């Protein structure tokens, strides 16, 4: 019942850094330069309801 | 400070619950008591704690609500600040130096030449050798316990031919009163090499104690006169009183001063008379001056206060000691910190009776003192019906009788077994195992519905039922009636015989002093007066109140 | 006997004289012989001896030694009794802080001294030092040192300096100041200075120094030197069986008191270190306080068995303690208690009492009697004949049960009709025979509920029974008028059965000549209880005065009515049991029998009524059979269209046409229609399917099913309740309010399979656990009101103000919900109110307006009343007898003694326990009928257009008919476009306006070119493009997005004329230009024009709570979320800085002070605009209104009129009726307190809340002289705050936190006159409300002779 310290200490006291935290709870969007300046690489479902 | 946005969310929300008041306290605030305390302060001002329509009412308030909200903005800066009686005690306790290992011994010494300078210091006194002439004189005589003066020394016969030595040395110091303080050297060197009785020699301190108190009041009557009261200036009567304090200068050719101030003392002028006439003879009641008493009694008094300077602290060490050794007993019905009073003054009980010459460490017999006063004081105190402590022991032995024997014999003990296995008649160890109960609180919590207590179905047995009173009063009517059927010679003599109506009941002779008649006369007519009220038409009321 | 109780401190010379004997020892008894071991906790010595008479020794034990003090024990021979009043003394070696007076928050030690808690506390524990006059040298009176700081200080400043240290610094501190010293000193800077809160709590303490000099206290009394010890048997040992004492846990703390105290001693005289005395001090110290309250500094100790020890503050305080618990409410003799049965044959006034539970309530009367008789010859022959039931105590005890009443209760008691006292009758059983129609008084049924008896003893208590609290005098429900003598379930029902018709029984038609007739032929069997027939009946009137003038004809009526006609007193019509005769018609059937023919008519007629439709009920067989509940056989298809709807939305969803939330919305409301056709389906196939012949074909009548019947005539029953049973039982809902989709499609009759049974017990156990706690809390809000309302007493039959309320009817939306007749019956008028062409002298002042004035009232059709309210009762101290006007239930005139205030908080708390214990939620005119239109602020202009527009901002609009009554109420917005206008007397058919809440106008007064002055787009409008018409808007914002350059610059449109002038306002130069807020689009352009309010400017696009939390929270007095502001003052409006969640709105008065602004929320849709003039007590934004402003506004009607109101809409929500007297009384207590706005000639502070009362006393008085009185300003307060501040401090600790009010007490010194209802019951004396009130001023005449 102590304070509530954030979620994400007890991530990094698990020896987890960064990048692989937001590699566990997150998705991908890739942006890429495929000669216009940073192409996004699209996919179909993600674009629901927006 | 975050505690003043925890109580205007608080008062926001209308409530505040355990999380939120973990959540925003001071980070170190390691004290749980401290804890309790804070949201105590931030509940008894309202809002209310909890843990999770809630239109009841508000109850505070406007004077109560910037109190403890004062209260809360101090407690933020409150650092040490656990403000109870068995953690400052720890504190203050832990806080001073445990500087003893074996320097006890160092401690003693200054004790032991602080306690014989208090001797030298009495034993300088001439009345005192008086006091202590006689009682060898008395001891010897048949007054006391042939040892009811000294406590050994460094043999009755021997020691009283010792004890004629000494009074003959201080009998002739007295005759050759220059020429007298070479004699009371004498005097003390020829004592000096004795031990007194710690009874009669407190005894002997009390006097000087008196002595010195009486010396110091005839000071304030000389002084507060005009010293006080008058005004009397306060240097020039230093050098003046002390300095002279024997002649008739110091008063007598100072009122012929004419001063400002000696145009004053004319009043006292015949008390402080007097109190120089006593002054001299008190000199005389003491035998010798009031100046060498008094310093005498002031050496003392600085060996005294050097002696107790020390067991200040090693009473300090021990007493880290005792909070070591008191908590063996925390669940004995007694107060943690009362334990450790106890053990603290058993502690300095076994300081002024500790030895170096047994060269034994200090801990272990002290401790031995802390847990007989420990023990001694929880017999004593912790139970509301006092046993005595023997009672106690065999009630202990008892139990400890009581797990063997369960143990052994598997079932249960029983007072056969018990006066079987113990020494006991069969019977008073039923009364023990009857007494050892504690009283149940009258405020037990009952089994019931009206959230009752044990305090309320405790009957009353001494009330009588207004049914008996008013089977008295309806007695009172009927007797007074039947006897208003007689003489008043029967009357006035069963009135007066019994307590019908009146005071104390006489006897026979002050019924017969008041009728001017001898006894049996009077117990002639009171048969009389019963035969005549026994057949029924003065029975018939009488008996109904018989049911029997 | 005795006058007030006074209340202080206690000098240790006073507690040393309380005491007859100091304690040393901790010893309470021996343990072998248990007599008082000492000198001790439990002495004889002091505490008087342990028996009647008797010494302890033994050695005095006659009565003639009465006195004497035995020359061995000391123990002084006298009663035992004297041990329970004797106090001894513990004499603390150490002195020792009051915990009361160190932790009563704010601590009085500290507050008096100035030196904040912490220093005290830091002090006390010796935890460092504090000087004390530490002479002429550094420091201050109160200056704290740490401990090396003061060993520093006794070296560099030996001596002309001391500080001490523990309670022995404080009390030296308290002794050597001065109070009046420092109250100079607090003068000064109080008026020297000027910081205005350092100064309030300056002043404070300012106030606490005059009252600690005003009483008699001594600050150096809140250190206890002395500590008296309860008397023994207080804190009694007592044996158990098996030889364990019991004993209260005071003798365990008196002895941990004594040990510490005696060990202090021992230490003092040890010379010992002062560390361990330091120690033993604090354990003392906390001794004394866990003594005093425990677990009031620490954790409670302990206790000896792991619970934590009481105190005496926990003997005083708490829900179990002293106040409450044996001090209101105590055990009672000569009472008792049994399972009530019914007993129909009972006369309203008489009760069934057993024999067996009467020969033990009434001994003492029949012992009495037996000994008077000469039955037998004394108390002790009597006590054995009635111990063996002689026959002849049944005669003693029928001659002692006759003119006798007793009090019968009920277990909660929330109205005061549920104490009444009966005639007992001495029945044969065990069991109670409790009249059938008290049941709805005492809400009780025969399902084994029990009721307890009383016996009144005295006389003056036996006339109360039969002249107050008798069942006869009490027909009416003390909130409102109407009889709760209604009958019930078979009573009504037999009714029902008895006076109805059949279209064809047995004798239709027969000339009969009187009811005397119709019962002969009912009787005889040759005609129904319900055939059509002429009978003539002479029916009485008395209009005449007094006299009845008689009346007979040939009604054409029923055997039944008929019958019944012969049961009805004199003066009733036919009328009244010519009809059906249903529950609510049988109730006003009594009503009426009251208000014609007063009480005893209506007291004989309830119990024929009760008898005669029992025994038509009988006579009826109405049975119950499972062929009564007839299914409709549409049930079925209307089931399958259900179905076939829900698989058409369950294929619609899967198709992709809406969403999931959408698809059960629709199922739901599917199932709900369904469910309410299968319900009116059942329904029709049920009343009217009784088909019978009449000469020939056939006829439908009113249908005689069983279950039918009990639900038509009001016995038992609804259309839901049926439906269950004969329709579908429709969705169940889960406990959140979760409605389950699939419906429970069955009803009880047939089948309920395992899963609907299973749907149902969620609701069902919701239910139920919901009623398990509005049982258990029951009567929380009457609790709440008896103690914010309880010492109101009608005191006075006149005041004589001229101030009251403007009463009317409650015309809101269509047709009124209330008429003037029921809130204006039984009110004494406040004036004089003459008839709408006035007339005449219509109704006199101070009328009571019974029936024949409300007569009056609605034959002339007066639709306002001025009628007197308690709130504006000018009496002192309590209301007059006509500022309360008519007193239900007795119905005639509230006589001075009556408790109004109970009766006030009982008549708002038993209605509310038939209220939900949930708090829940809830173009064109079609004005209704014919009639004319009225007009409230009266500012309109007809457009060009030719219909009308409201240039006015809150014009409110009537419809009212030739009447003189208002019919129809609404609020008209600002400038709809009115189809009707102003005056225009139209009828039914015909929109009075039409709107749109898309069009919001900003009409102006003239009509001609807008041109625009003060706009530059890009800092205060927008380009609102017009792509909907072809042209260009410029739309009115604030600065939300544009620039601040111009943004507080408002967009000015010119209404000019053609040539370019400037036209004004017609009434005021300022030219009609407009100051534009946003939300109004702008469609015009600059150089155009516009008709007589065009539209300029547009401004384009009923729920309430009812559970009884809201008669809590609109009793309390909270402040609402959404609180609409109001206009402060009258004049002009200003806005000025933005964007900070205030904006300043500033007020420029007429006349006053022209720079007033405030404040606003700009977060808030401000809807008011900057060149109309405010009104003071007008609105601004619209929301929900907050009591406080309306009270500080528009006056003490004005937040009473809205208080009444809203707790009316809560209480009519349910159905559930109470009158507005009792909330205008909880009003009155709740606005008791006035605040100092001038001190002026008065004499109280500045800004001090002060009583009401006490300022309009003085003030008046002053008035009366020649000096200007304070200019008070009424505050107002929340019923747990208005009952927070009582004058008594003993009614205070009664049911407020009892340290507080007794610390307080304490120091101030209060004395208390007992002169409330809840003072007087806790010192045993008469209440000074109602039979003891005659004697209550008796007493205070006789004090001040
Ligand atoms: C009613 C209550 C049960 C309800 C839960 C029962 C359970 C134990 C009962 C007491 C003990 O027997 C001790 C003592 C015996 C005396 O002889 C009569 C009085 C006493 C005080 C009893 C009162 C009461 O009767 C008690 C509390
Ligand atoms: C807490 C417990 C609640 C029961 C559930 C209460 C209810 C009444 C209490 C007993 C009575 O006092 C009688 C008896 C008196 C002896 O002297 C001491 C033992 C006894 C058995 C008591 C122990 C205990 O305290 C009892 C059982
Ligand atoms: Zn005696
Ligand atoms: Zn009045």
């Amino acid at each position: 019942r102590r304070r509530k310290l954030p979620a994400t200490i007890i991530l990094r006291a698990l020896n987890y850094t960064t990048e692989q935290i937001l590699d566990l709870f997150f998705e991908k969007v890739i942006f890429e330069i495929r000669d216009n300046k940073l192409q996004m690489e699209l996919v179909p479902e993600r674009l629901r309801g927006e | 400070s975050q505690l003043k946005l925890l109580v205007t969310r608080g008062k926001e929300q209308g409530y505040l619950t355990y999380a939120e008041v973990n959540d925003h306290l001071p980070e170190d605030i390691v004290d749980s008591d401290q804890i309790e305390d804070i949201i105590q302060m931030i509940n008894d001002m309202g809002i209310q704690v909890m843990e999770e329509l809630m239109l009841a009412e508000n109850t505070a308030d406007e004077d109560a609500a910037e109190a403890a909200a004062q209260v809360l903005s101090s407690v933020e800066s409150e650092i040490g600040r656990t403000t109870d009686p068995v953690r400052m005690y720890m504190r203050e306790m832990g806080t001073v130096e445990l500087l003893t290992r074996e320097g006890e011994i160092d401690i003693a010494k200054r004790i032991e030449d602080g306690i014989n300078q208090v001797q030298c210091s009495v034993a300088e006194y001439p009345e005192a050798i008086t006091y202590l002439l006689e009682q060898y004189d008395r001891v010897e005589a048949e007054e006391a316990r042939l040892s009811d003066l000294i406590t050994g020394f460094v043999d009755p016969e021997l020691a009283r031919e010792k004890f004629a030595e000494l009074r003959a040395q201080y009998v002739v110091t007295r005759d050759t009163i220059a020429t007298a303080q070479e004699e009371i050297l004498k005097l003390s060197e020829v004592f000096k090499q004795f031990r007194l009785v710690p009874k009669q020699f407190d005894y002997l301190v009390n006097s000087m104690r008196v002595m010195m108190d009486r010396v110091r009041t005839q000071e304030r009557l000389i002084m507060k006169l005009c010293v006080e009261q008058c005004k009397m200036p306060k240097k020039n009567f230093i050098t003046l009183f002390t300095g002279n304090e024997t002649s008739d200068t110091w008063f007598n050719a100072a009122i012929a001063m004419n001063k400002p101030w000696s145009e004053k003392l004319h009043d006292v002028s015949e008390e402080v008379h007097r109190a120089l006439q006593k002054l001299q003879q008190i000199e005389e009641e003491t035998g010798l001056t009031i100046e060498q008493v008094k310093d005498i009694n002031r050496r003392m008094s600085i060996g005294e206060a050097k002696a107790r300077r020390a067991k200040k602290e090693m009473v300090e060490a021990n007493l880290r000691l005792v909070i070591s050794i008191a908590k063996k007993y925390t669940n004995r019905g007694l107060q943690f910190l009362d334990l450790i009073q106890e053990g603290n003054i058993g502690l300095m009980k076994a300081v002024d009776k500790f030895e170096y010459r047994r060269g034994y460490k200090f801990s272990t017999y002290a401790t031995w003192w802390i847990r007989q006063a420990i023990t001694r004081s929880i017999a004593d105190q912790a139970r509301t019906i006092r046993i005595p402590v023997h009672m106690i022991e065999t009630i202990n032995k008892l139990n400890r009788i009581s797990r063997q024997m369960l143990q052994e014999m598997g079932r249960e003990p029983t007072p056969e077994e018990l006066a079987e296995r113990m020494l006991m008649p069969e019977d008073k160890i039923r009364k023990v195992l009857k007494i050892a109960k504690e009283p149940i609180s009258m405020e037990t919590p009952i089994g019931d519905d009206e959230d009752s207590h044990l305090g309320d179905f405790i009957e009353d047995t001494t009330l009588e039922l207004p049914l008996d009173s008013a089977t008295t009063e309806s007695l009172r009517a009927a007797t007074h009636d039947v006897l208003a059927g007689l003489t008043a010679r029967e009357a006035k003599v069963l009135r007066m015989r019994f307590g019908i109506d009146m005071n104390t009941d006489y006897t026979l002779e002050e019924v017969g002093k008041q009728f001017d008649v001898t006894r049996e006369r009077i117990r002639q007519i009171e048969a009389k007066a019963l035969r005549k009220l026994r057949h029924p038409s003065r029975s018939e009321v009488l008996r109904s109140f018989l049911d029997d | 006997e005795f006058d007030a109780i006074k209340i202080a401190l206690a000098s240790p010379d006073m507690i040393r004289s309380w005491s007859f004997g100091e304690v040393k020892k901790p010893e309470t008894i021996n343990y072998r012989t248990f007599k008082p071991e000492r000198d001790g906790l439990f002495c004889a010595r002091i505490f008087g001896p342990v028996k009647d008479y008797e010494c302890l020794c033994g050695k005095y034990k006659r009565l003639k030694h009465r006195g004497v003090i035995c020359e061995k024990c000391g123990v002084e021979v006298t009663q035992t009794k004297v041990r329970r009043e004797r106090m001894g003394h513990i004499e603390l070696a150490s002195p020792t802080a009051h915990i009361w007076f160190l932790k009563s928050l704010p601590s009085r030690i500290g507050l008096l001294l100035d030196m904040p808690l912490r220093d005290i506390e830091r002090v006390l524990y010796f935890e460092s030092y504090v000087v004390i006059e530490g002479g002429m040298t550094n420091l201050e009176r109160q200056q704290i040192l740490t401990e090396e700081q003061y060993l520093d200080a006794l070296e560099e400043f030996g001596d002309e300096f001391d500080a001490k240290m523990g309670a022995e610094a404080i009390q030296a501190l308290l002794k050597s100041m001065d109070l009046e010293q420092e109250c100079e000193q607090l003068r000064e800077e109080l008026n020297e200075t000027n910081s205005e809160t350092k100064r309030k709590k300056l002043t404070k303490r300012i106030k606490l120094l005059e009252a600690f000099v005003q009483s008699g206290n001594k600050p150096e009394w809140m250190i206890l030197t002395v500590l008296p010890v309860l008397p023994p048997d207080l804190r009694p040992l007592v044996p158990l069986d098996g030889g364990r004492f019991a004993t209260s846990d005071l003798n365990d703390l008196y002895r941990r008191v004594i040990n510490r105290n005696n060990r202090l001693k021992r230490l003092l005289d040890l010379a010992a270190p002062d560390i361990i005395v330091r120690n033993e001090k604090r354990m003392l110290q906390e001794a004394v306080d866990a003594l005093l309250d425990n677990g009031r500094r620490g954790r409670a100790i302990t206790g000896s068995n792991k619970r934590p020890l009481k105190s005496l503050a926990d003997m005083i305080k708490g829900k179990q303690g002293r106040f409450r618990q044996n001090l209101l409410g105590k055990r009672v003799d000569y009472s008792g208690r049994s399972v009530i049965t019914v007993g129909p044959y009972l006369r309203l006034h008489q009760c069934g009492l057993p024999k067996k539970m009467a020969l033990e309530l009434f001994k003492p009367f029949i012992y009495g009697k037996l000994e008077l008789r000469g039955l037998a010859t004394t108390i002790k022959a009597a006590k054995k004949m009635v111990e063996r039931e002689e026959a002849v105590v049944w005669d003693i005890l029928d001659e002692v049960i006759r003119e006798h009443p007793v009090l019968l209760n009920r277990a909660p008691t929330l109205h005061r009709l549920g104490i009444q006292a009966f005639e007992p009758v001495l029945i044969e059983g065990k069991a109670i025979q409790l009249h059938p129609l008290v049941c709805a008084a005492y809400n009780a049924d025969f399902d084994g509920d029990q009721m307890a008896v009383h016996v009144p003893l005295t006389l003056e208590a036996q006339l109360e029974a039969r002249a107050l609290m008798m069942s006869t005098n009490n027909i009416l429900s003390p909130a409102n008028g109407e009889p709760i003598i209604v009958p019930s379930q078979d009573v009504v029902l037999g009714l029902y059965y008895m006076t109805r018709d059949c279209v064809n029984a047995k004798g239709e038609g027969m000339v009969l000549t009187g009811p005397k007739e119709a019962e002969r032929l009912y009787r005889s069997g040759l005609a129904s209880l319900h055939a059509r027939v002429k009978v003539r009946i002479t029916e009485y009137e008395k209009d005449a005065n007094g006299e009845l003038v008689a009346k007979t004809s040939l009604k054409d009526t029923t055997v039944g009515r008929a019958i019944l006609w012969m049961i009805v007193p004199k003066g009733l019509p036919y009328s009244i049991v010519n009809q059906a005769l249903g529950k609510k018609a049988i109730s006003k059937m009594l009503n009426t029998c009251y208000r014609i023919l007063g009480l005893k008519p209506t007291v004989i007629f309830a119990d024929q009524i009760m008898y005669t439709g029992f025994a038509y009920a009988a006579r009826s067989g109405a049975s119950v059979g499972i062929d009564d509940m007839v299914i409709p056989e549409k049930k079925h298809e209307i089931i399958s269209e259900a179905e076939a709807e829900v698989a058409e939305i369950q294929e619609q969803f899967q198709s992709g046409l809406v969403t999931a939330g959408e698809r059960y919305n629709k199922v739901i409301d599917i199932w709900a229609a369904a469910n309410d056709r299968v319900s009116k389906a059942m329904m029709d196939n049920l009343q009217t399917e009784t088909v019978i012949n009449r000469d020939g074909q056939e006829e439908k009548q009113v249908s005689f099913n069983s279950i039918y019947m009990m639900a038509d005539s009001g016995a038992r029953g609804s259309a839901a309740q049926i439906r269950q049973l004969a329709g579908m039982r429709g969705l169940m809902a889960k406990p959140d309010g979760s409605i389950i989709e699939t419906p429970i499609t069955a009803n009880f009759r047939e089948g309920l399979n395992v899963l609907q049974y299973f749907i149902s017990t969620h609701g069902a156990r919701k239910g139920l656990a919901d009623t398990a706690l509005k049982t258990a809390n029951s009567g929380y809000l009457t609790r709440r009101l008896v103690d914010v309302a309880q010492d109101l007493v009608v005191t006075e039959d006149d005041c004589g103000t001229h101030e009251g309320i403007m009463m009317t009817p409650v015309i809101e939306g269509g047709d009124v919900k209330e008429p003037l007749r029921d809130r204006v019956l039984g009110r004494v008028t406040a004036e004089d109110v003459l008839k709408p062409g006035t007339a005449d002298i219509l109704v006199p002042r101070n009328t009571l307006l019974h029936e024949q004035w409300c007569d009056l009232l609605e034959e002339n059709s007066v639709d306002a009343v001025k009628v007197r309210s308690v709130v504006s009762c000018d009496t002192d101290f309590g209301v007059c007898a006509h500022c309360y006007g008519r007193d239900l239930a007795r119905g005639h005139i509230i006589n001075k003694g009556e408790a109004i205030g109970v009766i006030a908080a009982q008549s708002i708390g038993e209605p509310g326990t038939q209220l939900t214990m949930r708090t829940f939620h809830i173009s064109s005119i079609q004005v209704k009928n014919k009639g004319s239109i009225k007009l409230s602020n009266v500012k309109s202009v007809v457009n060009s257009s030719g219909k009308l527009v409201i240039t006015s901002r809150n014009t409110e609009l009537k419809l009212i008919d030739e009447f003189g009554r208002t019919k129809e109420s609404y609020k008209v917005p600002y400038g709809a476009v009115l189809a009707k206008g102003d005056g225009e007397q139209v009828a039914g058919g015909e929109t009075v306006a039409n709107w749109d809440p898309h069009t919001m106008p900003v009409i102006t007064e003239v009509s001609g070119f807008v041109r625009f002055t003060d706009m530059i787009d890009g800092q205060t409008i927008t380009r609102q493009t017009d792509e909907l018409t072809g042209l260009s808007s410029l739309v009115v914002l604030d600065s939300a997005e544009r620039t601040a350059g111009g943004k507080d610059l408002r967009p000015a449109l010119k209404i000019v004329d053609a040539q370019g002038n400037d036209v004004l306002i017609p009434g005021t130069d300022m030219p009609a230009q407009y100051f534009l807020p946003g939300k109004a689009i702008v469609q015009l352009e600059d150089g155009v024009q516009i008709s007589s309010g065009d539209t300029l400017a547009r401004i384009p696009q009923k729920d309430i709570t009812g559970g009884l939390p809201r008669v809590a929270d609109l009793f309390e007095a909270r402040r609402p979320k959404e609180p609409a502001i109001l206009a402060e003052i009258s004049g002009i409006v200003s806005f000025g800085k933005e964007t900070k969640g205030k904006r300043r709105l500033v007020i420029t008065p007429v006349d006053g002070s022209d720079p007033y602004e405030e404040m606003i929320p700009k977060w808030r849709q401000l809807n008011v605009f900057e060149g109309e003039r405010v009104e003071r007590g007008d609105v601004i934004s619209d929301g929900p209104e907050a009591p406080h402003d309306i009270l500080r506004l528009r006056g003490v009607h004005a937040v009473t009129r809205y208080i009444v109101n809203e707790v009316q809409d809560v209480y009519r929500l349910q159905g559930v009726k109470i009158n507005d007297k009792h909330i205008e009384v909880i009003v009155r207590q709740m606005l008791r307190k006035a605040t100092i706005v001038n001190a002026g000639s008065s004499d109280f502070l500045e800004g001090e809340q002060v009583e009401y009362s006490r300022v309009k006393i003085a003030n008046r008085e002053l008035e009366a002289n020649g000096k200007v009185g304070a200019t008070y300003s009424r505050d107002l307060l929340g019923i747990t705050k208005a009952s927070l501040a009582t004058e008594s401090f003993i009614s205070a600790a009664s049911f407020q936190e009892t340290t507080r009010v007794l610390t307080e007490a304490a120091v101030a010194g209060k004395r208390d006159e007992l002169r409330g209802l809840k003072e007087n019951v806790i010192v045993g004396r008469l209440i000074p409300a109602g039979t003891g009130y005659a004697y209550h001023q008796d007493r205070m005449r006789r004090r001040a002779a």
